[PDB]
């Protein structure tokens, strides 16, 4: 009952042999300002990845 | 180097023109519709749209990066995701980019033949509004150039750039080549300055210092007419000297192969006309005619059967194109002589009357412009 | 994230494209060379009037090289003067040998870089070429490091 | 657990298929092969799993 | 030599070949959309309107050239059309008129499910039964013959057919291959050795004395470059005699256009597709011989066109049309001129209405016979 | 040293083109039937049955093996080992190699003409199927080229491959021609270093690893714009250097022995245009059109015996091979014209009259449709 109780699909090709999937993060803040301002906080991002067989 | 293709396209004019020589001048070839009742408003209706540009940059987008769309937004009282009632109608059309269109749900049902295929496309142009959804009946999305089914699928779906590594690299190796043969012009003649003990002086000291201004200064007035001194016990000066031959036969085979991988040839890739010869570049005029013909129906069709039926309130139409021939007055001047001539030489003997010999000689565009009437 | 570099190597330049400061609201008394210190010895208008480094003085700034400005090669008396106050630039020097890397330089009279031992001022940034049987050094000119004795 | 082809999957790049008989003095050989990858779990805290019942 | 047991050979290095370099793709693709694109003509039929029109309302000639092109380059593929039938899949189609799309598949998804050999049909040894297995996770759904059709590409040794499972080769044999691919090697020699040309030797005694990656290496490396980065014809460089000489060496470079271009030569020999079509230069030199090169290219085309693309004409038309028997027209793939179609169609006006005044030849088949021949002269159906 | 036909045809590609371009393009040119009440039925029928890609394949593989044979299955009450009964009747034709095909019964009757020629042929295709036995009539038999009786009995009254050791080796020798040319044009510079001492160094040790690793980082940074340094008391560098020249008139020659074994014209096997002329490709295809049909009259014909009067009704007919030249519009317009005019410019005072003047103008193949009558 494997194929009919987890979903099967079709997304790699017969002559593949490894694969990678991505992962993303994001960090980031505000504050409260005026009118004449020099300085702003800023963000920024990131990215992991994992393989198979 | 530069696998962002974007880059290279938008830095090296070469690139620029093979990508968008063929699409811009085939839109700009004309086209022409039959079936209708008139054509003079079917005109008016089309450059009252004026959308030609916008249709230029899709198909440009379309053969860069592989893949672009256009939504047509039509003028009905529903919300935009749900499907189009039949009508002609329209009201604006924009174009999005390859990288704003995702799929969102997918049809898998049987019982339809667009199984497989996107019923909700989530285009997210961005400018701080929130990416939203259309109708599949509404967009039309376009495409590049065919690949193989394992690399289009890894592609969701969508085509290839028609700047590959290949012709990258052809490009890219040219101009280092220019570079080189300056560089060999450069470096055509040498002159040797030989001093005994020359190294015994201390360096970056005025005694060195003042050696390299005099040396300077000794360079700058020397020529034909001018002599140089020297003393024959210590120094001595002499000159090297190498040919050169050949570079521009480089050059030309190498800008030759840029031509054989681009597939657009001389006339139109160079813009040199080969002046040997009197009436070949004509025939060449004709294999590039051919050549845009052919990618012509591939791709600028399939817009018009996309757009054309939101526009015209006609049921059964045709879509015919204009024979892509550089045009000569005087060529059609004795062109219409023939047709008129051959048009009623002998129709006085037939039943072929008024009403069909009009619109015969009038159907063939001509420059006589005829009132409606019997 | 980068910063720059400028291209010609010539005294009175600027030598990067960091953060920099150009005071052209300024006369001058006597006769300026490019590439060399000055001071402030009044204020008239809302004008600096400077003149070359005497002994006993405190710099100011570095004479900065323009080809519309001066016309001569050199900057002459009564004429409008740019100078730099904050930024990386090359000076004309005296020394022979480079000095220790942000170390503090030390001016001799003339406005010529001679020491290289200073207690606070301005620092060497690492530049050391030859000119005209002579040397040119790269200096980091700050805005308030040297302060005017009371 | 939630099912989902974004936290589970099964690939099966290559299907069942048969290879030429290989033809010997009297007899035939006729070999099967195909390719799988298993079980593949892209977003794990989706299943629990109760142990000792 | 030893080899895997499931034999693959067109599987990733043609799909390689064909997506990455730009001869492959030109020599694999010139030809199927010339060839759909040359157009048909049907004879037989009540009208030709309506054909254009169910022609252009279902809109398959790009799925007809990719199949042709994967035929081409994988040696085989299919074509599956749905018909508006009210049985399961399985099953034959009665005999009718209608068809609901027409959709492509390469050679790798298609495979034999059952086999009849019986003796009194003639269909023995043909596989009734295909089994497809699609992307995009679609369950695989076997089919009766009648339904797809099977396009194959060139003709190989039956040995080779049989073990390749009743199935063509690729264009890309690897004669050709290889001929492509040195092609790249000997350009990249002939740029190393442009390079090459000039060298330049300074030779100090005691230079081995210097110390390996110190200040005084480093030291004599800046000097040197420095030298010779300001060094030109307007330039003068000082040297010592006693420690130091300076010498240049040169070669001569001459042949390498001429030689590339018989590389060329071979790699046109080889494709098959002559000059003025695979490298897109015209000679120049003359000025009405390209007419006959592309004629002769006609020549090549359609020859291959009448191998391949009428079984699919013949797939499909009878799916199409409810008349019973219609024939099929190639219309002569030769571009005709404003010039000389307005002449041509001088001479036929006058030709088919010069004489036939006497005879009984009446104006109800000289309507025909002018609007046979597709004229620009449009014609009300009438007497 | 000698490699199985079969290998090479399906490896090498001029092997292919060889023995590929004649039969597809001699079986495409067509053909007409004399005697027939009305063609267009013919045609249906032929196209119905659409067997010539079986054609095709049969003339190719009798081209290359020096054999093939056709098994044509008819509607009969019949077992296939008895002959065949008048009629037209045809259900389906298969084609099989050199290799599947032998012969079983004798006969010397010197009463019929027939003696010496096998009277039933044993099939053996394979595949899980008993071989069994064909009559005479139902099968033909497809032969390559002539050889001496000598070898022809010795091969079971069988031809020959028209790959022979001259093509073969012809063909191999060009390869290795271009892969001595490539090594030609590596080899045209070499530099050399020599340092004193040098041997001393020892085998594979991190010296000897240092010592090549400079010298490659240092040989790839040398060329025009760059200079390199050397010790003048112990070390010196040379380059020696080497011309090419008549490699590609080598290499032509070479084609020429390719082209002048094969007997097909450079035209047609190299695909070259000559460039320097314009009108005498024209007679060179001429030429090659003189060529096929002299040898499709040999052999292509007897297909046409074989099967055409099993599917025609009619008592007599005949075969007629299409003008095989290649037809342009204006020249058939002009052509036409003057059939027309020469066909009633001078009838009109003598018995010739119209129920015949029909057929003389719908025969000569016009565009000139015409329903039949009087």
């Amino acid at each position: 009952s494997a194929l009919r109780v987890f979903p099967v699909t079709t997304e790699l090709s017969p002559t593949d042999k490894t694969f990678e999937y991505m992962t993303f993060d994001k960090v980031g803040t505000a504050q409260i300002i005026a009118d004449y301002t020099d300085d702003l906080p800023l963000v920024d991002a990131l990215g992991t990845s994992e393989f198979g067989k | 180097a530069s696998y962002h293709v974007g880059s290279f396209y938008n830095d090296n004019a070469t690139a620029k023109r093979i990508v968008d020589v063929i699409p811009e001048e085939m839109v700009t070839a004309g086209f022409k519709i039959s079936g209708v009742k008139d054509e003079k408003e079917f005109k008016s209706l089309w450059d009252s749209y004026k959308i030609d540009p916008s249709l230029v940059d899709a198909l440009c987008w379309a053969r860069l990066y592989g893949g672009a769309a256009i939504v047509a937004i039509i003028n009905d009282n529903r919300m935009l995701t749900s499907p189009v009632k039949p009508g002609a109608k329209l009201e604006g059309v924009r174009v999005y980019d390859r990288f704003a269109i995702t799929i969102e749900k997918r049809v898998t049902n049987a019982r339809s033949p667009r199984y497989g295929e996107p019923e909700i496309y989530k285009v997210s142009p961005g400018d701080n509004i929130q990416p939203y959804l259309i109708h599949h009946t509404r967009i039309f999305i376009a495409d590049g150039e065919r690949v193989t089914p394992q690399m289009r699928k890894q592609n969701q779906g969508w085509g290839a750039s028609v700047l590959n590594k290949s012709l990258i690299d052809a490009i890219c190796d040219y101009d280092y080549c220019e570079s080189l043969a300056t560089q060999i012009l450069r470096r055509k003649q040498q002159a040797v300055w030989k001093v005994k003990g020359l190294a015994e002086m201390c360096d970056d000291d005025d005694a060195q210092y003042a050696a390299r201004l005099r040396l300077a200064q000794v360079d700058d007035n020397s020529g034909v007419g001018r002599a140089i001194g020297i003393d024959a016990e210590t120094e001595e000066y002499d000159v090297l000297n190498s040919d050169i031959s050949g570079v521009p036969e480089f050059l030309s085979s190498k800008m030759d192969r840029i031509v054989s991988l681009s597939g657009i040839h001389e006339i139109i890739i160079k813009n040199k006309n080969v002046g040997g010869v009197s009436a070949s570049q004509n025939t060449a005029l004709e294999t590039f005619y051919k050549l845009v013909d052919r990618k012509r129906e591939e791709d600028y069709r399939p817009l018009l059967e996309f757009l054309l039926p939101f526009i015209v309130d006609e049921q059964e139409w045709s879509i015919e194109f204009e024979p892509l021939s550089v045009p000569s007055k005087k060529e059609e001047s004795e062109i219409t002589k023939n047709n008129v001539e051959s048009v009623t030489k002998a129709i006085t003997e037939q039943i072929i009357d008024l009403e069909e010999a009009r619109d015969t000689l009038r159907s063939i565009a001509p420059e006589f412009k005829l009132k409606d009437g019997n | 994230y980068e910063n720059l570099f400028l291209r010609p190597a010539c005294p009175g330049n600027i030598s990067d494209t960091s953060t920099y400061n150009i005071d052209g609201a300024c006369v001058a008394q006597g006769d300026i060379g490019f590439g060399s210190a000055v001071q402030v010895v009044g204020i008239v208008d809302g004008v600096k009037v400077v003149a070359a480094l005497p002994d006993g003085g405190t710099p100011y700034g570095i004479a900065f090289r323009s080809q519309y400005e001066h016309l001569s090669g050199k900057i002459l008396d009564g004429e409008v003067c740019n100078v730099v106050s904050h930024g990386r630039v090359w000076t004309l020097t005296s020394l022979g040998e480079a000095p220790s890397l942000f170390s503090k330089l030390q001016f001799g009279s003339g406005g010529v870089v001679t020491g290289g031992s200073g207690s606070a001022g301005w620092t060497f940034a690492g530049g050391f070429v030859k000119h005209e049987d002579g040397y040119i050094i790269e200096v980091q000119v700050k805005q308030n490091a040297f302060i005017a004795p009371p | 657990y939630e099912k989902n082809p974004m936290n589970m999957s099964i690939e099966i790049p290559e299907a069942f298929n048969m290879l030429p008989a290989q033809p010997k003095d009297l007899h035939f050989k006729v070999p099967c092969t195909s390719k799988c990858t298993g079980l593949t779990i892209y977003r794990p805290m989706t299943i629990v799993l109760i142990t000792g019942v």
